[PDB]
């Protein structure tokens, strides 16, 4: 697995050097924001049950087809599959945030992911949705916090983003 | 002793032990490498009600059980 | 028990491994977040009469119909039970808080929750009710990393619930 | 464009350009900033454009919008100025290509089976092209209105 | 016992290699004494960081299900009931149970 | 051979749930990205 | 598994109590002094192999029948299973430094141990003694070490030798 | 590749979990801690060449006979691949300061490092006293919380080596 | 598995019938060069490290760039990786050689090898030339032994060369 | 399928090693013994079709009533299905002298035999007083360790047969 | 403990079976052999003596150093202990060649011999020396199959330590 500082030193050993000054600080303000990236990761892991809910709620409200007989989300048992799923991809989003790269999402969840619902018949439309509309709720949570010292997290939002997006863009 | 590290919770942290002696269910020959029916497991208390069930589910007889960790 | 410390040695044992510098890096992090979460510890302390029954009350206050007779939130026993709860809950927040990790919390706590809960005819809501409350009040006795410590845990109990 | 009509022709006999093909590029590229502004006009006032046109084609053909017309009635005229926007951008297209690769690809080869299914009257699909060009021409310059006016018969020349 | 720990070390580790600093040595010294058995032994070495790393850290869950199926019970999955059972039980209760 | 990941496709799945279940018989969502607004009144 | 706090939580639960301010103070003079534990515990780590090293020179010095045919630590593969139990107890002795507590010591390691040696024929005497040297050499290393910040750890030592005297006295 | 940050991943992840404050704490250690440890990497990252260049000579120094004729410390590419290897060493320790944990340590030098030592004849004690040789040195170029990882990193190489 | 022996009963059960007279004297001859054969297997037994080892140094020697970082015998890992595999078919050759049949070799060790290197980025020519060199010098050791009486090993050496050449192939 | 060479070879195989001097001199016993074995091999091959007749007969003539009519010793095709069949055992026979081993017996006669003569009612009997007849008169044919390898064999079917 | 013999008995045992042609045959290689075995192990027995100080002084001349003081080839604890170990080597070659196998090899100086050469500070290259020379002078104390079967076990101790 790999960490921001895991990629640097990788393409460091692929050169056969030391770091480049040029990677050092790039790395010391990844240190720089990391109280920032605490909080962030800490805001989706302090809101899991509710963004997942929220998410929810609003992919069914959209596409009642789902919840009707026929549908990917019926009966109980699909249900449940389908809010795990939700809770699984959240997850591995909060890690890579955690983390500062996107590895860990990409290799134990994004790989083969497509691929297992076309064999299933999920409709992997709906569940990019349902990752798009975790995206904005968790993101909402990462902005507006319990006091928190207020500050510039756009940063982090964004690569929060990426991530929810990378996520979508692999699964559609 | 036992299998060694455990769970990090308390509740996996206490380990027993449980001396069968399991019999010939029914049903079969058995003319593979056959074991002489004492034995003893320890396991962590978290687990021990599937060990337990399996036990006496294929015709076992629990001797005893010893509080070897707690 | 979860905490940092036992964690990092859990996985040196598990690995057959002294602790190396990873592992001390960990610890360093828990050691050196103590001060805060202690002080959420000694605040949540000292005010726990007063949350307990400022979050008795609210589930009450948000579920009315609980407080008629016949109901799970009439007559002293079912009061009286409800507060004690509540307690069990700072209290093992407190825990968590002092340990290091959410060890407390799992063991006494989330391990078997929805079994008994269930069983009980205990919904879930009204402890959810009770420590969005407890969250409200805590805003003003803590600030800063002790604040945000307390959050975390009570967060945590939330979810579990969810 | 004129660059990937003269290339094709040159790696297809397998060789440099000609000093022709080189000619041509020359030419072609010095008139670019005009050819620029003849699409800008042009895209300027599509909006009034599409509508002149649809005005002098349902003089000319009040029966696409009749009864028994591929047009008639008030969604059926919408999708027909709709079709028209869209050839007047291809246009635009073509203008700053210096040629029709792009405008042919994107809607002429298969527009007879696309409109013959649809049983879309191809000839009334020109004469709306035709009002097109009378419209955008008279926002151009002479000479602009020409280099224009080539790529209008076009189109009115491959619905054909 | 070392032409047990090879089967092991073939079988439940998937034919990858170990290297001499990859050795779990203190459980063989156990083995040796013979406090667990070989299929607890087969699960102590299951839920190590040499199975976790290999099979679990970097492979999704259908993966990671067949091939637990490959290394613990030496067959393939039989359809897709016994994988829609295991991952429930995965999200439930984690990789350890 | 063996199931090592320190090849160039680290672990991709195999006997994919294209497998496990078979044939399929009936249903595609039969979704509408087709239009349908405006309204005039009048002389038809 | 239990640490210095995780002991305290567990006495003040039994009594249905939030922890008292006695215990409140013991840990947080335990947070006082967790740099110096970090260097203890870091003392014996960087130099485990020669503490081992060292102690085993040094008991088979002492008893030249282990090494002798019919001696337990003959021939090399018991001698490789002597120099394995050695890191084995280290190990666990350094767990308990960086706990504050001897249960992981006790609980994974001291349980049993007697007896499986009487079973093996083991002489346990001699595993106290091989103990006992360990402890000698990895206290001389944390009092003496590199460029660590001159102070008292007295306390420190006191208590990595109580570890060390457990598992003696569990084994003896 | 062994870090705080991923240790933890690892452990939430194997248990289905969000990382929580236990977690959380443990990340901080690693990042509080980044400040030494990339001074102690600056530090040896621009005295790499003579840091080499004097572990290099304290191998032949120690044993003067490497460097006679039909020995392994003889000609120019015995003398030339040596100097690699401590340079290697030096890298991944720098590489371990800046990572916050022993993992590239472990995946590039420690996995396979006797079997291969063992087919091509060389002895661990020369790189045990190539960098108790950089440890010598190092004592003068830091000092304090960087020292001490410098430190931390050198000796777990000795220790992997022994 | 087969052997030399195996192969002619497999050969004649096809037919339904009782060995050759021709089959048989083949077999006679193997029994006749039997002990040539056990000094040859044990000519590379007895010198397998070496064997691997020279290779080894041989092989990097003349492709440096598989040392370098970006190379395939790069860190150590990768080298330890290396020197078995090496290991591990000179291992099968060594059985083949015992069996007077290849087959061993090709169903336990040639049997996919190739796209598991492929899969992994290890390049095959490489591999193939590492076995040549082992076949170089264990031939090398089957002709020239400590006090084995004199005679002509050539029959086997070249049957130790088909081994190595079939590895080379299949292998490249 | 099983000789000594295939056996030993298997072993190291399994343990990840190369042949040793143990697995040789077992190879050396598989060799030394062929001279033996294959006198036997031969003087089996040109007597089989009298050994043959001989033992069909004499399942017969111990089994009077198989040749009566609605019996499975009459008619053409029994009678040739069986002396083709005590024709596979002795080729198996020859097979197993000339190997070195059960192989040859163990996986085309052995694996499966039981399942085989149950459904085609076939009663080993017959079989075990085939081969019992057929070893009286190799008696005469062979001796000294040719004969005793012709027994061995001989046996083992009869033994895999009970 | 590794022998012809039991080799062939534990894989009969381990597939449940008596032993066959194939086990026997194997068992009589290990008998054939014992001649060149046993007087090998005779030679190399009543010449133990002289073959260890022989060996043993050829590790100081291939080493001249380890001879100097504050090395490991200094004072009589050292030498004398090193005397010792060759000669545990030979005593453990004589018995693999009385044994019939490496059982004795295996389980009393290849089991563990890396950790506790490692440990002690003790090179292979001094064992391989001594073995070499060891393998030179019994080049004249032996011939035919007897040299073949002390160096077979000779060489598996260098391949043991390489
Ligand atoms: C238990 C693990 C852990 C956490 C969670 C942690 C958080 C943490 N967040 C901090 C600051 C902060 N955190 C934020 C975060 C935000 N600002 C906003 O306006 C946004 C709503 C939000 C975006 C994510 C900001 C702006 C600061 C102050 C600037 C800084 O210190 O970087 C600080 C510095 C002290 C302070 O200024 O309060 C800490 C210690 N420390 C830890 O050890
Ligand atoms: C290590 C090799 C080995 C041995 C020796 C062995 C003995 C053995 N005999 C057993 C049973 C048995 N053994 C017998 C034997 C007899 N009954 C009589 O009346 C006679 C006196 C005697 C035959 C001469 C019987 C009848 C049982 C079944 C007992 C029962 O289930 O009631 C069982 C219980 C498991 C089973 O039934 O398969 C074992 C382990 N197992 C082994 O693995
Ligand atoms: C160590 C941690 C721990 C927890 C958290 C815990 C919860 C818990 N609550 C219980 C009962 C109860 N819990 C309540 C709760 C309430 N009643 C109200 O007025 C409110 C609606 C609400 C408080 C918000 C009630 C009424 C009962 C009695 C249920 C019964 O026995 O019918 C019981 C059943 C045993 C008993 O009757 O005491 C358990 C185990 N037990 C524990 O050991
Ligand atoms: C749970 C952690 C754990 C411990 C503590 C452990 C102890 C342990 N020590 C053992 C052997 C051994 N232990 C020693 C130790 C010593 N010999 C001496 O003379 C000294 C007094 C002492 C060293 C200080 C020796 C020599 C053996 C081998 C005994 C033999 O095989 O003859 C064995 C038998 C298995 C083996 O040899 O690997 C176990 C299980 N095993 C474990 O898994
Ligand atoms: C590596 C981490 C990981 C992921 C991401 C994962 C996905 C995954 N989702 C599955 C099923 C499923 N996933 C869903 C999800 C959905 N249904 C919908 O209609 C929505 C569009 C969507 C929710 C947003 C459903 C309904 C199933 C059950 C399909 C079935 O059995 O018919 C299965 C089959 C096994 C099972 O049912 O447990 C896998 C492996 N498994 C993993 O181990
Ligand atoms: C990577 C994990 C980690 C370690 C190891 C760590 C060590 C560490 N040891 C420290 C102090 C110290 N450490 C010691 C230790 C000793 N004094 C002696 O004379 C004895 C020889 C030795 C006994 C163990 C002392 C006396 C101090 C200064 C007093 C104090 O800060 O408590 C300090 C405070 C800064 C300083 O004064 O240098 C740190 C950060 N911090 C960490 O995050
Ligand atoms: C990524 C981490 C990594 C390490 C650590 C590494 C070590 C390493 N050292 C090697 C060789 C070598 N290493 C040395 C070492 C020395 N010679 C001397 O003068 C001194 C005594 C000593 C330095 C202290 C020598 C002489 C060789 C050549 C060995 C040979 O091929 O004969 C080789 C064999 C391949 C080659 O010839 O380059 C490896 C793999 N390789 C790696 O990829
Ligand atoms: C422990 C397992 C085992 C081995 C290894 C074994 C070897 C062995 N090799 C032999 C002969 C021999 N071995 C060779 C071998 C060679 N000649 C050369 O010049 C080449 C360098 C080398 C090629 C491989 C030759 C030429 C003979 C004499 C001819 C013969 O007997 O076939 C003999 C017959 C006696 C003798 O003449 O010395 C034996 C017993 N016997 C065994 O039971
Ligand atoms: C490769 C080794 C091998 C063996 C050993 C073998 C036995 C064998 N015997 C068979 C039938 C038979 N076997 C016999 C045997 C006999 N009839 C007599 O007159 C005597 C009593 C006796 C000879 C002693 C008979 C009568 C049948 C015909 C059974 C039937 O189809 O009804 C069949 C059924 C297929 C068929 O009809 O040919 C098998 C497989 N097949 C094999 O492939
Ligand atoms: C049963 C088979 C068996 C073997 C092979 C064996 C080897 C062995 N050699 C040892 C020590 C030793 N080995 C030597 C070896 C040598 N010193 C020299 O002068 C030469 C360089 C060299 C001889 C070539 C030395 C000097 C020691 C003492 C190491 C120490 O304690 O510092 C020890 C440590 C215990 C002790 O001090 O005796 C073992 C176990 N032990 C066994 O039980």
């Amino acid at each position: 697995m790999q960490d921001a500082f895991t990629k640097a030193i990788v393409a460091a050993d692929l050169r056969g050097s030391f770091l480049s000054e040029q990677e050092l600080n790039q790395l010391t303000n990844l240190v720089k924001e990391s109280n920032k990236r605490l909080d962030a990761v800490n805001a989706i892991t302090g809101n899991a049950a509710e963004i997942i809910s929220d998410a929810a709620h609003k992919l069914f409200a959209e596409q009642t087809d789902l919840i009707r007989p026929g549908g990917n989300a019926y009966p109980n048992r699909r249900m449940a599959a389908c809010l795990r799923d939700m809770e699984i991809i959240l997850r591995y989003v909060s890690y890579a945030l955690l983390a500062g790269d996107a590895s860990v999402l990409e290799d134990r969840c994004l790989n083969g992911l497509k691929e297992t619902y076309v064999a299933l018949g999920t409709p992997t439309r709906s569940v990019a949705r349902a990752v798009q509309l975790m995206k904005e709720t968790a993101i909402g949570y990462v902005n507006s916090p319990s006091g928190v010292t207020r500050g510039d997290c756009s940063a982090l939002v964004n690569e929060a983003a990426t991530y929810f997006d990378k996520a979508a863009a692999s699964i559609a | 002793m036992y299998n060694n590290v455990t769970a990090n919770t308390e509740w996996g942290r206490k380990v027993f032990k449980i001396t069968v002696a399991q019999f010939p269910d029914a049903d079969g020959l058995d003319t593979d490498n056959l074991s002489q029916s004492n034995y003893f497991v320890t396991v962590p208390l978290a687990r021990l009600l599937p060990e337990m069930q399996l036990i006496k589910n294929k015709g076992g007889k629990v001797l005893s059980v010893e509080p070897v960790v707690s | 028990m979860k905490t940092v410390i036992t964690e990092v040695i859990a996985s040196a044992d598990s690995q057959g491994r002294f602790l190396n510098n990873t592992e001390l890096q960990a610890a360093n992090g828990r050691f050196q977040r103590a001060t805060a979460s202690m002080e959420a510890a000694r605040a949540l302390t000292s005010n726990a009469d007063s949350l307990v029954k400022g979050a008795v009350q609210e589930v009450y206050n948000k579920f009315p119909y609980l407080t008629q007779p016949g109901q799970m939130g009439y007559g002293d026993t079912n009061q009286a039970k409800c507060a004690r709860d509540i307690s069990h809950y700072l209290r093992f927040i407190t825990y968590s808080l002092v340990a290091g990790g959410t060890g407390p919390l799992d063991d006494y706590i989330v391990a078997g929750l929805r079994e008994v809960n269930r069983t009980f005819n205990l919904s879930p809501s009204w402890y959810i009710e009770a420590l969005k409350h407890i969250k409200g009040k805590v805003g003003s006795q803590l600030s800063g990393q002790p604040l945000t410590e307390a959050n975390a845990y009570i967060d945590y109990c939330i979810n579990a619930l969810s | 464009s004129v660059l990937t009509k003269a290339i094709v022709n040159a790696d297809a006999e397998a060789r440099y350009l000609s000093p022709g093909e080189l000619d041509r590029i020359k030419s072609f590229v010095a008139s670019g900033e005009r050819r620029l502004r003849i699409a800008q006009t042009l895209t300027e006032a599509r909006e009034r454009i599409v509508k002149q046109a649809g005005d002098q084609l349902f003089q000319i053909r009040p029966d696409v919008v009749s009864p028994g017309g591929n047009a008639y009635g008030e969604k059926m005229t919408a999708l027909c100025l709709r079709d028209l926007d869209y050839y007047l951008r291809l246009v635009t297209y073509g203008i700053v290509a210096g040629d029709v690769t792009p405008i042919e690809e994107i809607g002429i080869i298969g527009v007879k089976e696309m409109y013959n299914s649809l049983q879309t009257p191809i000839p009334a699909v020109a004469e709306g092209v035709r009002a097109m060009k009378n419209v955008a021409t008279s926002l151009l310059s002479g000479d602009d209105a020409a280099e224009a006016g080539f790529y209008f018969d076009y189109l009115v020349g491959a619905m054909q | 016992l070392q032409g047990v720990l090879r089967a092991v070390y073939r079988q439940v580790l998937g034919n990858t290699y170990v290297m001499e600093s990859e050795r779990p040595t203190q459980a063989e010294s156990l083995l040796r004494n013979g406090s667990i058995s070989v299929r607890e032994f087969v699960r102590r070495i299951a839920k190590s960081d040499l199975y976790k790393e290999r099979f679990f850290n970097k492979a999704s869950n259908n993966r990671f299900i067949e091939l637990n199926f490959k290394h613990l019970l030496g067959r393939a999955p039989y359809n897709h009931g016994e994988i829609q059972e295991h991952f429930g039980l995965y999200h439930k209760a984690g990789y350890d149970v | 051979g063996s199931d090592t990941d320190r090849g160039k496709n680290g672990q991709r799945t195999l006997v994919t749930t294209k497998d496990l279940i078979g044939p399929t018989k009936i249903f595609v969502p039969f979704v509408a990205p087709g239009r349908d607004a405006d309204m005039v009144s009048g002389d038809y």
